[PDB]
């Protein structure tokens, strides 16, 4: 879910950027190394808050690489999924193994074992979809899904969804 | 008029600033063909305040940053140990800076060649 | 500080309110003091991100309907930030689709209405995010709400959330 | 017509005072509703009260009661209906006048634009080169220099 | 015609002659146009010229403080229908009198009337209050809109915008001279 | 650019097709529903200022 | 005592308070943005005006949805209100009279309706309104049928040519 958290990152500056605008170079590398970057500890970090005052203290020169290591502390909005949490999203792909729903920046893959048994795959449709007696789930369709499993690597997060609970599914 | 004349008697005067015209609620400190700056005081114990200034050297009547110059002239009049010498030095340096920039402008607009 | 391995812990689950040892209710900020964990609903997150982007556009310069909103935030995105914005573009599109509330006054009304309950930040953000209708549906969508909010209070607060739903 | 600074500033002042009156009436309604809501809620009404109203009066200073459910009579049905008919007619007349004035002004502007484009096409050859330029307004600039020749 | 819910009424001849206190609010109110001549209060006034449930503690305090109003209630329990009863009092000068229908006791209320300094007001409906305020808001907003649209000029070469009514070097001098 | 011209032209065409019809269609009376002089006033000013 | 605050509607009054606060805050935006010597950009000002108008519509529609239990509740001050010292304040806050400008303009539109109650019978007024709504129904079905009438690359391989150019073998076809 979306959160706001104090975050700290050790960033490495090459000596070529040791100029009068080293702080500006630090902030730009903070942007294009944190914005949209995925970490499994703190979730998908989306946007950096309070760009005017970002806490940058003294940066230690690495004794062999010669580059400067800054421990930058900042405010950012993150997106971390959790087990057992109900989120909304849109379907972006379908298959016989299941279908992925797009919530935030993350694709949650719902397996074919985790739909009600009336709902079945139809690959003859263009795009291929899932059809039941009362509703159809296709690409670009609004759908509410519960996350019951999350794996988080150092740089990747993947979630498992299910709509077998009542009052879930398409919206 | 009597108040500005009763105030200037207690203060020393710069030698090029000995030309002062004493009329019309204020004092006209003039340097001929250079400038004429007019000042007023409110009472005996308060320092003088800027009123206006007219430029006497030929270009004139170039527009100036009137409230900024009024603020800084009042500031230096309030804080300076000798307001008349401070005002003369600042204004002389300012008009000569104007003259140097003007001859610089003529020299750059002259560009004959730069070789 | 003790150096135990402490490798045994419960799995992070939303129903039990276990969000991990670093998504606890108290968070030590960069100023050193503790603060309540800031949990955002979808519309609130959209407004915070949009406010950050327009503030960054203002800093760069000094240094409503769905169709117009999507193109406005796309131009804002491409003007403000540089590379690796696939994820941020998907977040912007997702929030402008599933944003329950439009403006700052309505969303701040939602935060003050849910802070009148004195409830968990995760639970109130889930209530502000999910477009629920009835109390029992809210209880089965969020198992965290079991034995926390009375049924009449739940159904009435979701009733004025349904009233605050617009467009 | 020609519009002048003094007419502009009196229109500015009168629309400022009309928006002041609208804000004042809306705030008076809001504070009446909040002072009545504090009789039963005591918290959310205090948020919408004025600081002046909180200084003068305390919450739960008003009370209301259920007078019986009454069906409005057909006389005030037809009075409200004839009011609706007349006021919709007045709005229709205002819309008619606004559309007519907009059509006249836009017709004058489009005759000027048509003359301008006819002058452009009778004036400019394809050999000549034109580009857009700002000042922020859009202007057409023709390049007649020999630097590309 | 001025409707009854929109006027303030007082009888200063009655104030000069009798004077208003808590004991004469009801027959002071009887001279108002708010008072109904077909009321149980007036008919039992003509008759006299010729613990308990069904009331809130606010009216219990008034009854146990003033004996004539207990006499009025005891005489009104014998009859059924429209009546005026005094619900809340602040001494020396504030009263509330409510229209009330009674059946045998089952009581439903009706419109109220508040008395501030012998000046009688009929309690308006909160719909009417906020509706009049929103009429004023809508009228002033429409006037603002029309007067603002009178300041609008349209051009095709630009966007739609507002009608137009019909020295840089001194800081460099400052920084060079100082 | 031309896709934006397509979308703007189509949206403006549809709203011009619907808008005057709605302007005159809301000039109706029913016991949609306007039970108040406030509703009458608001609908009448939203005609001029919205359609 | 408790005063038995009860006949006070809770949910209707809360809803109208929230919409009315939204309208008041938008009007405050228009005030403190438009009172300045330089006008804001007209697109932004028109967007703010449209939001203000839509919130006026929303509060009118909420009050319309609660038309009952709002005409059915009359409001009086309590004793703990200061009535002697702020009679003007309580009467200003409880006034149901709207301004002489709006009353004269409603009288104007009543006169320019072309028909009035003062010289026509109620049955004649009712049949005139019935034929009036018939004319409006004809106009809207005319709109309906008129609206329904109208509808609303590579010639070769650069790698192959350059590989010929540097080695001599023919491009594969």
């Amino acid at each position: 879910m979306f959160f706001i958290k104090d975050l700290s990152l050790n960033i490495t500056l090459h000596p070529s950027f040791f100029g009068p605008r080293m702080k500006q170079y630090l902030k730009t590398k903070l942007l294009e190394e944190v914005e949209g970057s995925c970490t499994g500890k703190f979730g998908y970090i989306l946007c950096v808050l309070d760009y005017d005052n970002i806490d940058i203290q003294r940066g230690r020169i690495l004794p062999t690489d010669g580059s400067a290591e800054f421990n930058v502390k900042y405010r950012a909005v993150v997106f971390k999924p959790f087990k057992g949490e109900v989120v909304d999203g849109t379907v972006v792909s379908c298959s016989q193994h299941g279908f992925e729903v797009q919530v935030g920046p993350m694709k949650v893959f719902v397996t074919k074992h985790l739909m009600p048994q009336d709902l079945t795959f139809n690959a003859g449709s263009n795009p291929p979809s899932y059809q039941s007696s009362e509703d159809v789930i296709t690409i670009k369709s609004r759908i509410r899904v519960k996350i019951e499993g999350c794996i988080s690597q150092v740089s990747s997060i993947h979630a498992i969804g299910s709509i077998k609970e009542d009052y879930l599914g398409a919206i | 008029n009597l108040t500005v004349s009763i105030k200037i008697a207690l203060m020393n005067i710069p030698k090029p600033l000995n030309s002062y015209h004493i009329k019309n609620g204020r004092i006209y400190f003039t340097v001929p063909n250079e400038f004429e700056i007019q000042l007023s005081t409110v009472n005996r114990q308060s320092p003088l305040f800027f009123v206006d200034l007219k430029l006497l050297f030929n270009t004139n009547n170039l527009p100036l940053n009137k409230p900024r110059l009024e603020k800084l002239i009042n500031e230096i009049l309030l804080k300076s140990n000798d307001p008349l010498l401070s005002l003369y030095n600042f204004l002389h340096k300012y008009v000569l800076t104007l003259q140097l920039y003007m001859v610089h402008r003529e020299f750059l607009k002259l560009a004959f060649s730069k070789s | 500080r003790r150096r135990r391995l402490k490798k045994v812990e419960e799995e992070e689950n939303a129903a039990t309110l276990q969000l991990g040892q670093e998504f606890q209710l108290k968070q030590i900020n960069h100023q050193g003091e503790e603060e309540e964990l800031i949990a955002l609903n979808l519309s609130e997150a959209r407004l915070v991100i949009k406010e950050a982007l327009v503030e960054r556009r203002r800093a760069f310069k000094r240094s409503e309907t769905r169709e117009k909103e999507l193109e406005s935030i796309d131009v804002l995105l491409e003007q403000t930030t540089g590379g690796n914005n696939k994820d941020l573009k998907n977040t912007m599109q997702y929030l402008t689709n599933f944003s329950r509330f439009r403006d700052q006054e309505t969303v701040g009304a939602v935060i003050q209405l849910l802070k009148s309950t004195g409830l968990h930040p995760f639970e109130v953000a889930q209530l502000g995010s999910l477009a629920c209708d009835t109390a029992d549906e809210a209880k089965t969508l969020i198992p965290s709400l079991n034995n926390k909010i009375s049924d009449d209070e739940l159904e009435r607060i979701l009733k004025e959330l349904s009233n605050l739903e617009t467009l | 017509t020609v519009m002048t600074q003094e007419q502009f500033v009196k229109r500015r002042r009168d629309m400022l005072e009309h928006i002041n009156l609208a804000m004042n009436e809306s705030s008076l309604a809001l504070e009446f509703v909040s002072l009545l809501l504090s009789s039963v809620k005591e918290s959310t009404g205090m948020s919408s009260m004025s600081p002046f109203l909180r200084k003068v009066v305390k919450p739960s200073s008003l009370n209301s009661d259920k007078i019986p459910y009454v069906a409005p009579t057909k006389k005030e049905y037809i009075e409200l209906d004839i009011l609706n008919k007349g006021w919709k007619l007045q709005s229709l007349n205002e819309s008619k006048d606004l559309l007519r004035a907009s059509f006249n002004k836009l017709s004058s502007i489009l005759q000027n634009e048509h003359d301008y484009w006819n002058k452009i096409m009778q004036s400019i050859s394809n050999k000549d080169v034109i580009f857009k330029i700002r000042d922020g307004q859009k202007l057409l600039a023709i390049k007649y220099g020999y630097e590309d020749s | 015609v001025t409707p009854l819910d929109e006027l303030q009424w007082k009888s200063p001849e009655w104030i000069q002659v009798f004077g208003l206190r808590t004991e004469n609010v009801l027959d002071y109110f009887a001279e108002s146009p708010f008072f109904d001549k077909t009321s149980n209060n007036q008919v039992i006034k003509m008759q006299r010229q010729f613990e308990f449930a069904y009331v809130d503690p606010a009216r219990r305090q008034i009854l146990f403080k003033y004996p004539m109003y207990m006499q009025l209630e005891e005489e009104l329990m014998k009859l059924d229908g429209t009546e005026y009863v005094l619900s809340s009092v602040r001494e020396p000068d504030f009263w509330v009198i409510r229209k009330q229908r009674r059946t045998n006791p089952e009581i439903i209320p009706l419109q109220d009337y508040y008395i501030i300094g012998a000046n009688i007001y009929q309690s308006p409906t909160i719909f009417k209050i906020v509706q009049s305020r929103l009429m004023s808001t809508s009228y002033h907003l429409n006037s603002t809109l029309e007067s603002l649209y009178d300041l609008i000029e349209f051009q095709p070469s630009q966007g739609v915008h507002y009608k137009v009514p019909t020295t840089e070097m001194l800081d460099k001098l400052m920084v060079t001279s100082i | 650019s031309n896709q934006a011209l397509y979308e703007k032209l189509e949206q403006t065409r549809t709203i011009l097709s619907v808008k005057l019809a709605e302007l005159i269609n809301m000039t109706t009376i029913a016991d949609a529903q306007e039970n108040s002089e406030l509703a009458v006033a608001t609908t009448s000013v939203m005609m001029v200022n919205n359609q | 005592v408790s005063f038995d605050f009860n006949g006070v509607p809770g949910q209707a009054l809360d809803a109208v308070r929230m919409r009315l606060a939204q309208l008041t805050h938008s009007l405050r935006r228009i005030r403190d943005e438009m009172s300045k010597a330089e006008l804001p950009q007209w697109y932004t000002l028109q967007s703010q005006l449209n939001v203000t108008l839509s919130q006026l519509v929303s509060v009118t529609s909420t009050l319309q949805h609660f038309q009952e239990t709002l005409d059915s509740t009359v409001v009086y001050p309590l004793p703990k209100f200061p009535t002697t010292s702020h009679e003007s304040l309580v009467t200003t806050l409880l006034r149901k009279k709207n301004i002489p400008e709006v009353d004269e303009w409603m009288k104007y539109v009543r006169e320019t309706s072309g028909v009035t109650t003062a010289l026509l019978k109620d049955e004649e007024i009712e049949k005139l309104l019935q034929q009036d709504r018939e004319i409006t129904n004809w106009a809207r079905t005319t709109f309906r049928n008129e609206y329904g009438k109208h509808d609303f690359s590579k010639p070769f391989n650069v790698d192959d040519v350059l590989k010929f150019t540097f080695t001599g073998e023919k491009p594969i076809i």
